[PDB]
RNA sequence: AUGUUGGAACAAUGUAGGUAAGGGAAGUCGGCAAGCCGGAUCCGUAACUUCGGGAUAAGGAUUGGCUCUAAGGGCUCAGCC
RNA sequence: AAGCGUUUACUUUGAAAAAAUUAGAGUGUUCAAAGCAGGCCGCCUGGAUACCGCAGCUAGGAAUAAUGGAAUAGGACCGCG
RNA sequence: UACCUGGUUGAUCCUGCCAGUAGCAUAUGCUUGUCUCAAAGAUUAAGCCAUGCAUGUCUAAGUACGCACGGCCGGUACAGUGAAACUGCGAAUGGCUCAUUAAAUCAGUUAUGGUUCCUUUGGUCGCUCGACUUGGAUAACUGUGGUAAUUCUAGAGCUAAUACAUGCCGACGGGCGCUGACCCCCUUCGCGGGGGGGAUGCGUGCAUUUAUCAGUGGUGACUCUAGAUAACCUCGGGCCGAUCGCACGCGGCGGCGACGACCCAUUCGAACGUCUGCCCUAUCAACUUUCGAUGGUAGUCGCCGUGCCUACCAUGGUGACCACGGGUGACGGGGAAUCAGGGUUCGAUUCCGGAGAGGGAGCCUGAGAAACGGCUACCACAUCCAAGGAAGGCAGCAGGCG
C-alpha cells in the first residue's frame, strides 16, 4: 500500500463483535483512540446491534450528536469511537450506566452498572516512566499519563482511577491470591485467583490462574488484568461470572430452562 | 501565449512553474507543470502591449486622464483605518468606517457595512482573561499535586526506613542465637 | 535518484536477484555534503516524517572539549591535517565525522590565564601588552588565596599538549556528525590518543 | 597488538586522558544466565561489535551450531543441522543452514568443531546478525 | 664540400615527392599503383585443428603538460644514503 | 514460597494461536439450498464447540534412537596451608 | 459404499495397455413451464479505446463590503441566508488486474534496546528576567484583453485571515549559584588556621549538539530514563495562543466550547531482520569478485541496523543435503474438486499480504507516493489544428473494436 488503512472489510471484523455477514461488505471501522481495532468496541456497534436503540447507521449518526453519550467522562461525539475495556458508557436520558465487561465467551457483556459504581473505573498501568524533572509517570491501558502516582505502583498493578477527578483512589498489588480478568486469548472471559507465578527471561511470563470450580489454567501476563484482592472484586459481576464450564454442561443447562418454566 | 517577467530574451520558450510563479495556475498543492512563455523584450512579434503610465503629461487624453474610476472596496482591518484618517491608538475607529449607499429598483435602501478586523472587544477581552485563568490554573495545580506527592514521598519515608530498622534489628538478633 | 536498497545486488551464495518492483520513496539517498571551511553556508532539507536535517557545506567554528579540565569552548578551525577514510579529504579539506582538523588556541589558553592564571604558550622575551591577564594573575583575596593556591596542585600538562599551545595550533578530532545536525563539535586529542596520529602525520610526511 | 589501523580504535564510553596525581575498561553483563568471560574483563583486545565490550543488545532467538570456517577475521561460519519431515513420505531428510556468526576475540581457544552457542541481534553486516555468547569444546579432545 | 662544371630563367612533356570538394573500384585482364592500419597500456578474441595453434584473430577504450599521493631498497627502533 | 540441578529426537499437556471456508450445537427460511435468529404472556435467551498440522515457546516422562563422562587422570568429594 | 467390464488366442492362464464407468469444471448442440440463491471479458490481447460517470468537502464557532436573496431596532460594524474565492482537510482510501516475481512475494513465530508517524486519546506547554493585539500583500469584484483552442491566462485599482512574517506588558517579587567589592569573630608575637555574611552583575523553561562525572525508577541485558558541570541555540533560526462562537454574573475577573501548535506516552500504520516452509530441470557442477563478491576498520548517505555507498585492508562466501543457471501455460496463502486409508490436480477470482496503471526513468507536494481519475522527459500508439501550436492514457463502472 502507500498509507494508513481507512475502510474495514465485514469478512476481517473480529469474531466477537458477532456482526452478520448478509448485511453489508464493509464492516464499521473504529477510529483511532485509548485502545487498539481488534478488542475494542465501537459505539455504533454498542447502540445499533448490542442495544438495538438505532437501525441504521444514519440513526447512529443522530443519536450520538444529541449530546445523550457519555463515555468514561467525557462526551464523544463519534459513531466509530474505540470503547474499550470497562469504559463506563454513561446514558444521562435514562440514568441507565454501561460498563463493557466481558462474558465468559469472548464478546463483551450487556452489565448494567450502578451509578455509584459508575465514578470509578479500574485501569491497568504499563511502565513507570521518569519525567523531564524527576515525575514519576504511570500509562494505563487507555492510555491516561497519570503524573504523581503513589510510588509502590509497579509494572503491571492495577489502579482504581475516578472518573470526574481523573486521579487514582487505590491501587491492587499484583500477588498470587488475588482475583484476576483474563484479557485475551482461548480463555477470553475467564475470572479466577491467581495460583502460580512462572518466570521467562527474554520469553513471555506466563501465570497459572485457578478458578472459583477449581479449573486451572494459564495464561501469558500480557493478557491477564487483576480485579480485586482474594475472593473480593472490586466492581460487579456478570450473570456466569467468568468460569468457562464446558459445552457439555451448556446443553444440560438450556435444556433444563425450557422444560422447567414450559 | 503570455510574456513572463525576467526572462532574458525575445522570442518563446518553455519552462517549468510552481506556485508563485507568473502566468501559472496550480490545481494540486505543489503541482508543476510546463508552459510556453514569450520573451520579456519587446520586439515587432507581439500583438498587445500593457503599458502603466508613471507620470501624467501637461496633455490631457480624452479616454484615461478624464475618466475616474474610485476604489472598489473600503478599508477593513482596524489598524488600517487608523492610518487612513491619522487618527491615534485610543480614540474608537468604528464610526470611521468606509460604508457605502445601496439603491436599485425591487429592493429598499439600505446600507452595507464591512466588519472591522482585528479590533478590540471585549469578547476577545474575556478570551484573553479566559487563558490568563488557565495559566493561574496551571501554576496551582503543578504547585498543589507537587507538594501533595512532596508529603505523599514525606508518608512512605517514614514507614521505610523505620521497617529497615526491623531488618537490622534481626540481623542482630539472629546473629545472638 | 540513488537508492538505499539491499535487493538490486546479489545474495549470500553470489546468485543475482530479479527486482519486483521499482525505486521506492523510502530508499531515497542523497548527494553527500562534503562541508568545506568557510563563513557558516547549511541548507536545511526535508528528511522523513517531516523533519529537519542540515547539510552543512561551509564551516568555520566549532565547539570543541578539553576533557581533562572539564571546560569546552566555541573556536574557529583553520586546517585539515588528517582524515583516516580518505587521503583525499585531506587534500581537499572536508569535514566529516573523526577528521583531525587544526584550531586556534586563544580560547583555550585564557581560560588557563583566568581560572589557573599561570604563563602558558608565551614563549619568554614577551610580555602582555594589554595588560589584562597580568591584573587577573595578581590582585587576589587573601581568604580565596588559599583556595587559589590549590588550584596549583592540578595545574601540570603534558609536554605535548603544551607543545601545540607554543605555535597556537591545537589538533582536534571531530565529534559531531556534519552533515546532518549542521554543527562541527568534537574534543581536543589528549596524551595516548594524542600521540597516536602525530606518528601518523610524520609517516604523511616522511 | 592492537591499533594497526588508520584510525584510532577506543572505547567510546569511557575516558582514558583524566588528570592523574591500567585502564577503566568498559564491561557489561549480558544477561540469561550468562556468564561474561575472564578474558573479556582483563583482556587489551577492544571492538564495537564484542557482545560485553560493544555496543550490541541480544534479543530474540538463542541458537547453536558448529564451527566450520575461521578463515575469516573477527567472524566465522557455523553450521546447523536439522531435519524436515515431510508428510507424504513418513520420513526425514538432512537439511544445513550455514550462516555467519561475529566471534569476539575475548573467547580465545576456539576450534573447528566447537558445539557453539550463538544470540540474536541487529544486523552486523550484510549477512551477520548473530554472535557468539559462550563456546563449548567439542566432544573428547583432551590433548 | 654536395660527388667528372657554373649562371639566368620556372614553358610543355618528363623522373622523384605531395594535396584534392562529392562518389568510393563504376577504371583495369586483374584493387596495378596509390591509399587505410601501425608503438605501448587495459578489455576482448570466432570457425577449424594434427590441441601445439589460429592470435597482435576480429572488435573496443586510453595516450600531452603540470601539481601531488601511495607502493616496491641498503648502512647503524629512528636517522642517513 | 523462590532458584539451581546432561542435552535432544519422541510422547503427553498448556498458551499463543485472522476471519471466511471445513466438521459440528441450537434454530420449522412452511421444507431445503440458505441465514443467524428467534419464542412467550417487557422477559428469556443465542450468535457454541473442534483443529490450525509442518515451524517456534513452555511444562510431566525416561522405554526406544542419538552424544558425552576418569585409564599420560588438569578425576570427583572433605578439611586445608 | 474400500467395486469393476469388454478387447491379443483354435480354446486356457498371465503380464500388458486400449476402450468403457462415475465425479468436477470450460465451451458447445438440442430443448425448457414455476420459484429461491448465485457466477459472469481470468485463460488468446497487463491489446487499443469513441462517449458518459467514478473525490470532493462548512459548522452557532477561519475569512461575508457579491443586494445574489432578504429583517428594520440601526448609525454601536457585520440582522440572517448566501454563489464565488482565499484558507484547512481528504485526495497515498476504495476499485480493477495478476504482467513481473521461485527463501523472492507469501504463510506460521519473534524483534525494532535498529526506526519514523496523519489522526485519536491522556498528559505537559506565567517556570525563560526583557501588548486593550504589529505589519503589508493577495484572491472574489470593476475594467482592458490575447490565442482557433485548453480546467490557457496577461495588465491596471483594490479589499480580509485559524494564509504570510513579527513580537511583548505580565507571571516577575524575587530565589539558586559564580565573580565576589568589603566587613565581622575566635586564636596565634607575627604571617597563618577555622567560622561566616556580603553590594554589583552574569547564567538560570523546555528543545539541538559536544565533552566529563556519581546511581529516583525499570528492563534478561543500556552507552535507558532521571541528576550534576562546561559550553552550543542551526538566520536555508524549535516552541513558549498577536484565533473564533454561545449564555453573560460580580478596576477587572468568571461558565460552556471549537480551533491552534512545541514535547511525551497511546492508537494507527510503514520498514527492515530472526527460525522453518516453495514447481520442474544435470543435454545446467561449479558459482560469486577487486564494475562489492564475503568479512574488518573509519566515515558518507539514509528515519535508523547494514558494502547501502565510499576509502584502506584480509581472501574470503555458497555448493552434490543440488549451489549457480534455465524454464515456469508460477502473484502466494487461507482454501476448491476428489478420495476407505493414504494421495493427485487446481487456486486469475470477493479475506489477508505483494506488484501496476502502455513500457521504462526522474521528481513536486504531503505524515504517508517514486502516486499516474499528479507532474517531468524518451519510446510505441492515438487526437484537434488556422500548420503557428495544444492535448491523452478504461488491468476504475458501463460501453465499443480486436
Amino acid at each position: 500500500a502507500r498509507g494508513p488503512k481507512k475502510h474495514l472489510k465485514r469478512v476481517a471484523a473480529p469474531k466477537h463483535w458477532m456482526l452478520d455477514k448478509l448485511t453489508g461488505v464493509f464492516a464499521p471501522r473504529p477510529s483511532t483512540g485509548p485502545h487498539k481495532l481488534r478488542e475494542c468496541l465501537p459505539l455504533i456497534i454498542f447502540l445499533r446491534n448490542r442495544l438495538k436503540y438505532a437501525l441504521t447507521g444514519d440513526e447512529v449518526k443522530k443519536i450520538c450528536m444529541q449530546r445523550f453519550i457519555k463515555i468514561d467522562g467525557k462526551v464523544r461525539t463519534d459513531i466509530t469511537y474505540p470503547a474499550g475495556f470497562m469504559d463506563v458508557i454513561s446514558i444521562d436520558k435514562t440514568g441507565e450506566n454501561f460498563r463493557l465487561i466481558y462474558d465468559t465467551k469472548g464478546r463483551f457483556a450487556v452489565h448494567r452498572i450502578t451509578p455509584e459504581e459508575a465514578k470509578y473505573k479500574l485501569c491497568k498501568v504499563r511502565k513507570i516512566f521518569v519525567g523531564t524533572k524527576g515525575i514519576p509517570h504511570l500509562v494505563t491501558h487507555d492510555a491516561r499519563t497519570i503524573r504523581y502516582p503513589d510510588p509502590l505502583i509497579k509494572v503491571n498493578d492495577t489502579i482504581q482511577i475516578d472518573l470526574e477527578t481523573g486521579k487514582i483512589t487505590d491501587f491492587i498489588k499484583f500477588d498470587t491470591g488475588n482475583l484476576c480478568m483474563v484479557t485475551g486469548g482461548a480463555n477470553l472471559g475467564r475470572i479466577g485467583v491467581i495460583t502460580n507465578r512462572e518466570r521467562h527471561p527474554g520469553s513471555f511470563d506466563v501465570v497459572h490462574v485457578k478458578d472459583a470450580n477449581g479449573n486451572s489454567f494459564a495464561t501469558r501476563l500480557s493478557n491477564i488484568f487483576v480485579i480485586g484482592k482474594g475472593n473480593k472484586p472490586w466492581i460487579s459481576l456478570p450473570r456466569g461470572k467468568g468460569i468457562r464450564l464446558t459445552i457439555a454442561e451448556e446443553r444440560d443447562k438450556r435444556l433444563a430452562a425450557k422444560q422447567s418454566s414450559g | 501565449f503570455p510574456m513572463k517577467q525576467g526572462v532574458l530574451t525575445h522570442g518563446r520558450v518553455r519552462l517549468l512553474l510552481s506556485k508563485g510563479h507568473s502566468c501559472y495556475r496550480p490545481r494540486r498543492t505543489g503541482e508543476r507543470k510546463r508552459k510556453s512563455v514569450r520573451g520579456c523584450i519587446v520586439d515587432a512579434n507581439l500583438s498587445v502591449l500593457n503599458l502603466v503610465i508613471v507620470k501624467k503629461g501637461e496633455k490631457d487624453i480624452p479616454g484615461l486622464t478624464d475618466t475616474t474610476v474610485p476604489r472598489r472596496l473600503g478599508p477593513k482591518r482596524a489598524s488600517r483605518i487608523r492610518k487612513l484618517f491619522n487618527l491615534s491608538k485610543e480614540d474608537d475607529v468604528r464610526q470611521y468606517v468606509v460604508r457605502k449607499p445601496l439603491n436599485k429598483e425591487g429592493k429598499k435602501p439600505r446600507t452595507k457595512a464591512p466588519k472591522i478586523q482585528r479590533l478590540v472587544t471585549p469578547r476577545v477581552l474575556q478570551h484573553k482573561r479566559r487563558r490568563i485563568a488557565l495559566k493561574k490554573q496551571r501554576t496551582k495545580k503543578n504547585k498543589e499535586e507537587a507538594a501533595e506527592y512532596a508529603k505523599l514521598l514525606a508518608k512512605r519515608m517514614k514507614e521505610a526506613k523505620e521497617k529497615r530498622q526491623e531488618q537490622i534489628a534481626k540481623r542482630r538478633r539472629l546473629s545472638s542465637l | 535518484g540513488i537508492s538505499r536498497d539491499n535487493w538490486h545486488k546479489r545474495r549470500k551464495t553470489g546468485g543475482k536477484r530479479k527486482p519486483y518492483h521499482k525505486k521506492r520513496k523510502y530508499e531515497l539517498g542523497r548527494p553527500a555534503a562534503n562541508t568545506k571551511i568557510g563563513p557558516r553556508r547549511i541548507h536545511t532539507v526535508r528528511v522523513r516524517g517531516g523533519n529537519k536535517k542540515y547539510r552543512a557545506l561551509r564551516l568555520d567554528v566549532g565547539n570543541f572539549s578539553w576533557g581533562s579540565e572539564c571546560c569546552t569552548r566555541k573556536t574557529r578551525i583553520i586546517d585539515v591535517v588528517y582524515n583516516a577514510s580518505n587521503n583525499e579529504l585531506v587534500r581537499t579539506k572536508t569535514l566529516v565525522k573523526n577528521c583531525i582538523v587544526l584550531i586556534d588556541s586563544t580560547p583555550y589558553r585564557q581560560w588557563y590565564e583566568s581560572h589557573y592564571a599561570l604563563p602558558l604558550g608565551r614563549k619568554k622575551g614577551a610580555k602582555l601588552t594589554p595588560e589584562e591577564e597580568e591584573i587577573l594573575n595578581k590582585k587576589r583575596s587573601k581568604k580565596i588565596q588559599k583556595k587559589y593556591d590549590e588550584r596549583k596542585k592540578n595545574a601540570k600538562i603534558s609536554s605535548l599538549l603544551e607543545e601545540q599551545f607554543q605555535q597556537g595550533k591545537l589538533l582536534a578530532c571531530i565529534a559531531s556528525r556534519p552533515g546532518q545536525c549542521g554543527r562541527a563539535d568534537g574534543y581536543v586529542l589528549e596524551g595516548k590518543e594524542l600521540e597516536f596520529y602525530l606518528r601518523k602525520i610524520k609517516a604523511r610526511k616522511g | 597488538d592492537i591499533q594497526t589501523e588508520r584510525a584510532y580504535q577506543k572505547q567510546p564510553t569511557i575516558f582514558q586522558n583524566k588528570k592523574r596525581v591500567k585502564l577503566p575498561r568498559y564491561y557489561k553483563n549480558i544477561g540469561l544466565g550468562f556468564k561474561t568471560p575472564k578474558e573479556a574483563i582483563e583482556g587489551t583486545y577492544i571492538d564495537k561489535k564484542c557482545p560485553f565490550t560493544g555496543n550490541v543488545s541480544i534479543r530474540g532467538r538463542i541458537l547453536s551450531g558448529v564451527v566450520t570456517k575461521m578463515k575469516m577475521q573477527r567472524t566465522i561460519v557455523i553450521r546447523r543441522d536439522y531435519l524436515h519431515y515431510i508428510r507424504k513420505y513418513n520420513r526425514f531428510e538432512k537439511r544445513h543452514k550455514n550462516m555467519s556468526v561475529h566471534l569476539s576475540p575475548c573467547f580465545r581457544d576456539v576450534q573447528i568443531g566447537d558445539i557453539v552457542t550463538v544470540g540474536e541481534c541487529r544486523p552486523l553486516s550484510k549477512t551477520v546478525r548473530f554472535n557468539v555468547l559462550k563456546v563449548t569444546k567439542a566432544a573428547g579432545t583432551k590433548k
